């Protein structure tokens, strides 16, 4: 993320100082496993009978 | 605090990436002496058979 602005008015030649900064946030997720299953027997792939052959 | 006031380290970032080699060192040995000081044939049987005189 960023910050706020704010009035900034500096003078002519200073010297420079340092202004902190800004760092970052880690997030994490977990994986899952998902899964089907099936089973036809063998004259019911071969066959021409209705609809589902 | 012997660090800048102000100063972007290594103890304050995030996401940085870990360090880790490609090789695994195994050392184990795995010799055979007795295996390759004698010698090799074929068995033809779950028994085999010899005689002495």
């Amino acid at each position: 993320e960023l910050r706020q602005p704010g009035k900034n008015t500096r003078v002519e030649g200073e010297d420079a100082t340092i202004k902190a900064g800004s760092f970052t946030t880690m997030l994490n997720n977990f994986c899952q496993i998902s899964d089907e299953t099936l089973q036809v027997t063998g004259t019911a792939d071969k066959v021409k009978k209705a609809g589902r052959k | 605090m012997a660090t800048p006031t102000n100063a972007v380290s290594t103890v304050e970032i995030n996401g940085k990436r870990e360090d880790l080699i490609d090789i695994i060192y195994n050392i184990a040995p795995y010799d055979t002496p007795f295996m390759t000081a004698i010698g090799k044939g074929v068995a033809t049987a779950i028994t085999h058979e010899w005689q002495t005189d």
